[PDB]
Order: C-alpha cells, then structure tokens, then sequence
RNA sequence: CUGGGUUUGACAUGCACAGGACGCCGGCAGAGAUGUCGGUUCCCUUGUGGCCUGUGUGCAGGUGGUGCAUGGCUGUCGUCAGCUCGUGUCGUGAGAUGUUGGGUUAAGUCCCGCAACGAGCGCAACCCUUGUCUCAUGUUGCCAGCACGUUAUGGUGGGGACUCGUGAGAGACUGCCGGGGUCAACUCGGAGGAAGGUGGGGAUGACGUCAAGUCAUCAUGCCCCUUAUGUCCAGGGCUUCACACAUGCUACAAUGGCCGGUACAAAGGGCUGCGAUGCCGUGAGGUGGAGCGAAUCCUUUCAAAGCCGGUCUCAGUUCGGAUCGGGGUCUGCAACUCGACCCCGUGAAGUCGGAGUCGCUAGUAAUCGCAGAUCAGCAACGCUGCGGUGAAUACGUUCCCG
C-alpha cells in the first residue's frame, strides 16, 4: 500500500489510497457526517477534479489536531501526495496548482507588551 | 455568611463575661473588642461598648439585630460631605 | 506602499456559483470571520432573487453591480498648498469595490426584518435601478459632475 | 526586607511544625462530618484557643535570602530578581533564556 | 522478571551518553536489551519581569529542559545486577531502577 | 477653561495661584481646550538652585501642547510656566493669520515645497 | 539596561553552569544550601583570589571545587584552614561535604582575578588610568588572549561626579555566540563610596 | 492611624559577674502582646565550653532623608544606522579629512572614485523556534497487515508500516538560466524545490541623551533617631466619594437570545497536590476515595465559536445585565468594615455614542474558548502563553507625526 501525511497549521491528516469507488472514510465518518461545509468539500475535492480522477479511489484518512478547516487543508495535501504517489507524472497539473506546497502560515507566538500577536494597547498622548 | 455547621462565631472573651452577667439578672455596660463576634439570643438586653477605632460606643441589643455582627452597630469611617 | 504597490490575494471561486463575484460579497458582508453564516446569507439572497425573478441570480447580481458601479469619484486633492475637490477616473477593481460595499451596507440598513431579506430586496432594486446604491452613485457622479472645473489638476 | 520580619517568618514555620502537625488538623477532622458531634465538643473552640500562629494561613513565601515577599517562585524560593541574576551567572541547573 | 531502568538529565549529551554506556555494561553482562526507547521532553517556563520597579512591559523567559530516556533488559542474572549497582555517572543524570 | 492641579509635599498656596495663571489661558488658545493639566514638584536635595518644578498640559483640540520649567519657589515656576505656555501657543496658532505668509506666493517668485510645479510642454521651448 | 550578562547570553552554547546535581522535591533546599556556601567562601576568603566556586551533590556527600590564584593561603599547612573550613561547612548542614583546592593555570587571563585586582588597587590610593592600563598591558601579554575591555564607574578619583570610563584593546565581539567572552565584575571598597569593575576578556572561539 | 507593652531590644557577635537550667507542657488573667501559677530538668570535666537569666558594656536596629553623592538593575530615542580611534595630510586654532561624490542595499551593506591608509563598537552571521526530507527510534506514543476482544473503546496479545515523540544529518547558497546593468555592486523575470532572494517569528539594543526611574529587591557615602523615626500586639486603614482623567469588560441585539442534539485543538499543571467511578443535592457543592511524581492517572473521554432542529418576531423586548431583598456553599482562627461562587426574586442606564482620538498589512485585524504564575481563598474583566474560525485594503508620498 501507499501512505501519506498532510499538515496544516497544527492539524495532521494520514491518508491511505485504494483504487475502490469515492468512498470517503474519514475516521470511520463520510465525508457528509464529517466536513458539512461545501467549500471545505471543493477544497478537499480539488486535486482530484484538477487531476480529473474523481470517484476512482478509496479513501481512508486518520484525523487529528486542528480544527475543521485546517483538517481540510491538510487532508487535501494528502491526497496531492498520494496522487503524486501514485502517478508521478501528473506533478506539473498539481504543482502548479499550488496543491503540492505545505502552507507555512502558523499562529504568531503571543508577544509581552502587547495584548495579542501584533494588537497594541491603547495609548492615550492627552 | 458563615457555614451553617461550624455555627454562630462569638469569642470567648465575652461570652464568659456575659454567661457572669446574665447569671445574676442584672446588666451593666460590657467593654468590648471583638467586632466580629455574632449577636446570640443572650445579649437581648445586656449593652456593649464595641470598638470604633479610636472610642467605645454604646450598642444595647434587642431582638430585631440578632444573628448581627457588633462590628455592623459601630461605623468606622466618619463622613460628613464636602 | 511607500515603496511600491503590494500584491493582490487571489481568492478562489465559489462552488455552487462558480463566479468570482459571489466570493467577493460573502468576503464583503463577513463579519468576525463567521464565513459560514456570510456564505449562508448570500446564498439565501441569491436563491430568493431567483425564485422572485424566475432566471438565474448571477445574471441578475451582474446587472445590478454594473447600476451600481460608479465611473467617476471625487478626491482631495492638495496642490500648491490648497485643497480642493478634484473628480477622478475609478480603475474597474475600485468600482466593483465600491459597489459592492454599497450594496452590503445599504442592505444591512434596510427594514426587511432579516438580512437575507434585505439584502435580496436590495440587490432586486438595484437590478431595476430603484435601490438605494443606484441614487448614492447618482450623488458621487452629480459631485464628480459639479466639480469639473478642477479636473486639470 | 527586615530583619525581624525575616526571622519573624521562620518562628511562624517551627511553630506551624510543632502545632498544625496534629492538634490544628484532628479539630479540623472533627468538623467535617456532620455526623461527628462537634457542638458540644467545641473542636471550634477548642482551636479557637490555640495560638494564631498555629495555622499555615498566616505563613508567607519569602525569598529564602532576600526577604522579598513578591514576586517570589515556588520552583526555587527565590525572588524575580534574584532568579534573574543567577540563572544569567549560571547557578541554577538546567534553566536559560527562551526562545519559541 | 524484568525492571525499568529510567532517566532524567537537564542535559542532552550527558544522557544520551549514559544511556550508551548503560546499554554497553549491560551487553557486556550478557542480556536482552531494547535499546534506548526516547521520552517526551518535559518544558517548564517561567516569565519574569527585567527591571526592579516598574517597567511590567519589558519581560524575560526562562525553561527548564527535562531528557527522559527509557531502559528495560530481560534475563535478569545477578552478574548484571551487581554491574548495575557498581556503575558511575555524571551527577546531573539520575537513574531510577525499577 | 477648568484646569486640575496635582501638586505634591508642600506648596501651599501654589495650587490655587496656577489655577487662576493657567485659566486666563484660554482666550489666547484659538480652538477650544479639552483638558488642562498642571503638576507642581519640588526637589528633596536643598542643593538645588532651582527646587521647584512646574509642567503643564493642553489639550488644544487634539493638538499637544506641553511645557516645564524650573524656580526657586512657586509663584515664580508658575509665571515661568505661564510665559512658556503662551509662547507655544503663539507658535501652535495655525489659523489664517498664522500661515498667510508661509503659503507660496507670486507665479515665478520664490520657490517653497509646496509650490505650484510649472507646467511644462513635451517639446523643448527653442 | 544595555548589555546582558556574557555568561547567561551563552549559558548552554560556550560556558558551563556552576552547580551540577539534579534535585526536584529538593530543589528549593539545595538552591538555600548553595547560596549559603556560596556566600560564606565569599566572605570567609579574600586575600586570594577566588575565581569561581563549583558545588557538585549527590545524595549525602557534597564535593565543592574552588579556584583561586593563591592556593597555599586558603589552605592549611597542617590543614588549620582546611580544618576550619570543613567544620563550618558541616554546620552548614551539608552532611558530608568535601573539597578540592585548586589552582588557575594563568591568573592574569581570568577576568574575575583581574577585576578584583583593579578594584584592590583602586581602593587604596591608586589612579583608576594606571590600574586600568596595567591590567590590560598584563592581560594582552598572555597568549591566548585576544581582546580586553575593562570598564569602572562611580566617584572615581573621589569626586563628586559619577563618571563611566573604559579602555578596550584588541577584539571583543559580544554579539558573538560563539565566541567566549570571560566576565568580571566586582566592587571596590572606597572611601568615598562604592566603584563597581567590570571586565570582558576574548580568547578566540570554541566551536562544539 | 488609635490604644496597649518593651527596651543590649524582635534579631546578631564580642568582653565581664553569678549559675544549673534554658527550654517546654498545662491553669488562670488579659483583646493580645504579656504576666503569674503547677510539673520536667543539661551534657563537657575541673578548666570550663554550649543556654539563658539579669546586671551590664561595645553594639544591634531604621520600608528615616538625600536616585542632583553613588554602585547595580531598567526605560527611552531605537533594532534607528550610526558613534569613534591609530598613522598620515590641511589649518595659528577650535577643528577638518577618512565618514564626502556617483550607484546600490533593510543597513557606514557593498562597488567605483577620492589625501587618505587601516582599525574598533555597531549592521549581517554564529543561537532558539517554525515550514520539507533522510537515517536511528518503539513506551506510557501509533496501529497498516494478523489474532483475542464486548460493547467501552488500541481495550487486549502482537507489529515500524503511517503519525508522533527526540537524537544525528541533508536542505537556499542569487546555487542555475535569461535580461538590465561600468561587466561592478545590485536589480527584474524563469526553472527546480517544502521553502527564493536577510523564508516567518524570537533572543541579541553601538557611543551616548533625558542629573529619566529605583536609597522601598539589594548594596552604599554623608546626615538624622536610639527609652525612639527601633520592636511586639489588638482593632482600624490602604476598599473612604460632589467630581475629573486613563486602561479594560459587558451591552445596546435577529450576522441575535433561549432550548435540545452533535464535531473538531494546542499548550500547560499536579504529593500532604491533581483528584476519577459511585452516592446525596437543583447548584455552588457534600461523602468517598480508584489511579497518578505522572506520553500511563486526574485536569473529564478535554473546548467554545461551528453544524442541525425548535422557538422567539423588531419591543427598552425571551435584548441588556447593573442595583437591591431573601436563602445558601467553600476557604480561612475570623468573610461587618472587606472574598468568590450558587438558588429564587428584583430588572437601572443603554436605540451604536460630539469635538477629538487609537490599533492593525496575513494566518494579521476581528471573534471564540483553554492553560499558567501569584495563590488557604479570591477583587483575574488584569498579565503571560496556547490553539479554533478567519477578512478588507494599500492608487501614491502633497499634507499630519517621528
């Protein structure tokens, strides 16, 4: 078998491909029951419709961290890396789709002085 | 308020003093200082000079202020307006 | 931008309409981030215009942006040390901005007793050219008109 | 701080040692079942009696040499201050400047 | 019969290196090892203010890192144990013997 | 004009003698005053020569204006004070009257920053 | 507030902590009992120069390692010092506390030992230029050092004005890590007040 | 602050005279400090040592004054790019040059010129964290393939496969390509890549300035108190309120209130502490104590915003929660002045706020929850961190500030 991982801003997504139908597993949890937000199921179907490959592989994906959009995130550059897995010779159509590319956005460490990451406390000059 | 089981708080002090006072049936003035000590159902006749601060003041209890404290009958701080 | 212009962010297509336009209203009517309740909003909107209507509501959203888009626009302008009122040429991306602010704003102060409501109701008149956003264009461009004098510098 | 106070809190540990060891805790486990005929065994006043001293409500964490009563850390009984300077000198194991 | 053998040092090298030579007298004894099974380290912070008085704004950070190390043999024959209790280390590694 | 006065130690007298200097303040003022702060202070050591310290605080409609000054005894910082005050505020002015000379004037005469550029056809003159 | 300390900047890179035993219900007592120690060897011994004070624990026994540049006067010949100082040490409540003496190789390439000298000089009768200039002369002739500083400030020369002054030969890149910057600082007794010296000693890098 | 005590003193160390007790354990008086009464009484070894007594005597003791006498520590201009030195040269001299000119950069960064040639502190780099991969690695952590499971699940035997934990290493260097460039710095675009041009964020703050702050962390010169400005105790005060200023929280609602169901985090803490199951209350909580010095147990298996369903229908309201009445719980010797929380009732102002003004350029602002320090309890809506959802806009330096 082939195995993946997908991160996104503290959320990790292990992802196991089989050539099944479009069955979405995702910790024993459709992909209706899980995700039910639509933009989070295009972000999650993307790379499939991009490599047009829909509904031509069963997928098993293990959840945790991060909440649901960064679960999204991070599952759908799970399956870019299992598609890349599979078919190596599809990485320009996801590459340059950006699907191939870990976000390094993360949450700002909290600084002293200041009530959040860049949020200043007032300051009165009168 | 106080927990319900550990029961009315009164010092010691004053309670002998008003248990020697009580026993005789007559009540003269008692010198207090202990403001946090609740009114029992003993004092209903006897008076207390309660600290201030800087004095005595005279407190002759009755049934209305019982399950008080003396502290509540001798008011500290001393405000007459600007 | 002291030092040069900054880069745009690409937001993606939506879904269920698959047009940019969608996407920049539920951007615009977002508040505190709840995305889900905009897009909500905005998808109620669209689907009381098309019911009211009977056609498609991107159609329709399109014809009321073009009622709303403004052309010209007045900034002030210092030169030589005196400011005055100089009326402006919009770029196509600020006129769409513009509309489309209008339009949430407008909106959120109707009385339809619901914004999905108002906001349809405001997109509907818009469409007929009766909206609120319609007359406040009318008063940028009658401004824009009024101040020509100043339009060399 | 002052020397007194210093020494003052050290009295109010030795005695805090040798009383709420048992005497202010046995009233104290008296008390706590309503079950246990505490009004007439006056374990209240019976505690009442003993010194006020006895009891860990009136200790304070004071910075073991200095005397700082604020600002001080459980991990090392020591002041802000004093913490500072010698984990900068390199006297305390293990510790040094953050970086996240 | 088998026992836990755990370590906790503030410093890196200082375990890793008792580890090693532990690993190595126990081998020299003759018994099963598992090898040197790593552990969660352990971060304690603290925020402290620079200055004396005033100035809350200005703070500094501090941690303390804790190394736990994990060492569990099999066939415990005495000549290991008697290794075991006849070792030297660094006194920033402490073993508990379990 | 209310001002609010926040002396320290001894300065008798001092508070009311500020108040009634610092109040005639506000017809020289030519927008409305917000607020009026005024801080007496004197200096421990006898050897200074000039214990007494006097500061102030205006808030000239969100326009800063601040000044401090030094004396042997109170009456006199005040004073001092008062004539700093005045002059800042003679400098603050930034009505008509205050920058009508500082507006460029003529057409070719003089050049400022802010001048008119001239305006200049795309052939060379010849 | 400008500089932080040299030896905190690179306490886990380049130095070495003072104390090494591991303790974690007893902590707080073993930090009380160090600080002890440490304060009745600063006060007991200052005729020679004591440049650092090591405390190493395990269980009962506690192993102490001083450094001085005069090993022969904090010892006894027929161990009297050392008698002293082992007895005042078990009232310390150490249980069983041992020690080694030792000896630096250079005392004039150690920052500490150079700072206390300056300040000595200093306190009797000497003119700050002169001490300053004659650490540093002293200091450079060693071979392995690469830059001094040393800085002193107060009342110098008994004036009424507090003044900072400072001489650097040499290399002294404090912004860098790598490089190991020795630290002195110690205060001179004056009559006229309180003179605090400090000295920052580079001798080359040391890459791990 | 009021009042009650005490003086080689609450606490040190040294000189003396007298000792065998100091010290405790209980009684009484007192608000307590304290005083008094009853019981127990040193080991050395003949010289006296440890204890204290008093008598004393040096002395202790001061959060008493001066941060314009100071050390140390810190703020600030400002993480701005600047501040200097040696030799040489010019000038009677203060001084100048170098450090200026052209270009370039985040940068006195670099290149070309140049009576300057070099150097130092600054910039940058070396350090931490974060984003990719490789090797090692399997418990308390994973579980893909195997078996046992009973509803309760990696729960259990087992397995390195995938995460993860933590060690080592690789990887971004204008390295390459094309174009501008003095063929120089540098710059624009492209390929590869997880990442492209100091990747993101930290730590790091030059010479100095402002006699900036701190004799109340500490130390300290000088002055002052010393039957008191030292020291012990009880009560009170630091919480007083006709007002003014400042920082925040909660709202003024339908992008919402209430009810029911339901899904996803990170980080951190825990021994006389975390404290589970269970039982009793409506609820703070009470009883009880499983297991845990903890990748194991507890903080619930961890959240809230979120999603689904129902109801409310634009009103000073099913908004808002202040204030007030009654009844309780917990901590603590003790919640009157003056704690927090819980229940029932009460239901104020408030309809988006004048002049003016503040923060923020991307995982940022906005919004939601969680944790820690201090801590018996808490005034925490504060501070320090952690994660969830996550925008708009930047045409351009004329104006305001530095």
């Amino acid at each position: 078998p082939i195995q993946t991982v997908g991160r996104r801003k503290e959320a990790v997504v292990r992802v196991r491909l089989v050539p099944g139908t479009g069955q979405f597993n995702l910790d024993g949890r459709t992909l209706e029951n899980y995700f039910p937000n639509k933009v989070h199921q295009q972000l999650i179907k993307a790379p499939l419709v991009t490599v047009d490959r829909v509904d031509q592989f069963d997928i098993y994906a293990h959840l945790d961290g991060g909440g649901p959009s960064g679960q999204a995130g991070a599952l759908r550059l799970a399956i870019a890396r299992a598609l890349i897995l599979v078919q190596p010779e599809d990485r320009p159509a996801l590459k340059k789709a950006g699907f191939l590319t870990r976000d390094p956005r993360a949450i700002e460490r909290k600084k002293y002085g200041l009530k959040k990451a860049r949020k200043a406390p007032q300051y009165s000059k009168r | 308020p106080r927990s319900l089981k550990k029961g009315p708080f009164v010092d010691d002090h004053l309670l002998k003093k008003v248990d020697v006072q009580n026993e005789k049936n007559t009540k003269q003035v008692i010198k207090t200082w202990s403001r946090r000590s609740t009114i029992i159902p003993d004092f209903i006749g006897h008076t207390f000079a309660v600290h201030d601060g800087r004095k005595h003041v005279p407190v002759f209890v009755t049934e209305a202020m019982v399950g008080h404290k003396l502290g509540e009958f001798a008011p500290t701080r001393t405000f007459k307006g600007h | 931008p002291r030092k040069g212009p900054a880069p745009k962010r690409p937001l993606v297509n939506d879904p269920v309409y698959g047009s940019q336009l969608v996407t920049q209203l539920v951007n615009k009517v977002l508040l505190e981030g709840k995305k889900s309740l905009a897009e909500r909003i905005v998808y109620g909107a669209l689907e009381q215009a098309r019911e009211k209507t009977g056609t498609d509501p991107v159609v329709t959203l399109k014809r009321a942006l073009d009622n709303v888009k403004p052309a010209l626009e007045v900034r002030s302008r210092r030169v030589g040390g005196a400011t005055y009122q100089v009326p402006v040429e919009v770029r196509p991306d600020r006129s769409t901005t513009l509309a489309l602010r209008w339009l949430v704003n407008f909106s959120r102060q109707r009385r339809e007793k619901t914004m999905v409501e108002r906001l349809a109701n405001e997109i509907l008149d818009a469409s007929n050219g009766l909206g609120a956003s319609v007359k406040r264009r009318e008063d940028t461009h009658k401004m824009a008109e009024a101040n020509r004098a100043f339009a060399h510098y | 701080a002052k020397k007194s106070k210093i020494v003052k809190n050290e009295q109010r540990r030795e005695l805090v040692q040798r009383y709420a060891e048992r005497r202010a805790e046995l009233k104290r486990t008296i008390r706590d079942p309503a079950s246990s005929p505490e009004r007439r065994a006056a374990a209240v006043s019976a505690l009442q009696r003993l010194p006020r001293d006895s009891s860990p409500v009136r200790l304070r964490n004071r910075d073991v040499v200095d005397g700082r009563p604020r600002g001080h850390l459980r991990k090392f009984g020591l002041s802000r201050v004093r913490v500072r300077e010698m984990a900068h000198r390199g006297e305390l194991p293990g510790v040094r400047k953050a970086s996240w | 019969q088998k026992i836990r053998i755990r370590l906790k040092a503030y410093d890196h090298e200082a375990i890793d290196a008792s580890a090693r030579k532990i690993v190595e007298t126990v081998t020299r004894t003759g018994a099963s090892v598992v090898g040197p099974v790593p552990l969660p380290t352990e971060k304690n912070v603290y925020c402290v203010i620079r200055s004396p008085h005033k100035y809350k704004d200005s703070r500094e950070h501090f941690e303390m890192r804790t190394h736990k190390r994990l060492i569990d043999i099999l066939d415990p024959t005495p000549k290991t144990v008697d290794a075991l209790m006849r070792i030297d280390l660094p006194a920033s590694v402490d073993v508990n013997i379990q | 004009m209310d001002v609010d006065v926040s002396t320290d130690g001894e300065l008798p007298g001092a508070a009311e003698y500020a108040r009634e200097k610092i109040g005639r303040l506000s017809r020289r003022a030519h927008r409305p005053v917000l607020h009026a702060r005024v801080r007496l202070t004197r200096h421990g050591d006898p050897a200074v020569e000039r214990p007494v310290i006097a500061q102030a605080n205006l808030d000239v409609n969100g326009r800063q204006v601040r000044a401090q000054v030094e004396g042997v005894n109170a009456r006199e910082a005040v004073d001092r004070l008062e004539a700093r005050l005045r002059s800042r505020l003679e400098r603050i002015a930034e009505h008509w009257e205050a920058r009508r000379g500082g507006v460029p004037a003529e057409a070719g005469r003089e050049w400022r920053h802010e001048s008119e550029p001239a305006r200049r056809p795309g052939y060379f003159p010849r | 507030g400008q500089k932080i300390n040299p030896h905190g900047f690179r306490l886990g890179i380049t130095t070495e902590w003072k104390s090494r035993w591991y303790a974690d219900k007893q902590y707080k007592d073993y930090v009380k009992e160090d600080v002890a120690i440490r304060k009745l060897l600063a006060t007991g011994l200052e005729r020679a120069g004591i440049a650092d004070v090591e405390i190493e624990r395990t269980r009962d026994r506690v192993r102490v390692d001083i450094h001085t540049a005069r090993p022969g006067i904090v010892i006894g010949r027929r161990g009297t010092e050392a008698d002293r100082i082992r007895a005042d040490l078990e009232k310390l409540t150490g249980k069983q506390v041992q020690l080694n003496i030792l000896e630096v190789k250079n005392p004039e390439s150690q920052a500490q030992l150079v700072a206390q000298g300056v300040a000595e000089q200093l306190s009797n009768r000497v003119a700050f230029r002169r001490a300053m200039r004659k650490a540093i002369q002293s200091a450079m002739r060693q071979p392995n050092v690469k830059g001094i500083r040393v800085q002193c400030s107060g009342r110098l020369g008994g004036a009424e004005m507090s003044r900072s002054e400072f001489y650097r030969e040499g290399r002294v890149p404090l912004h860098t890590l790598r490089a190991d910057i020795d630290y002195g600082l110690y205060e001179a007794k004056t009559t006229f007040g309180r003179i605090g010296v400090k000295v920052w000693i580079y001798k080359g890098d040391i890459v791990g």
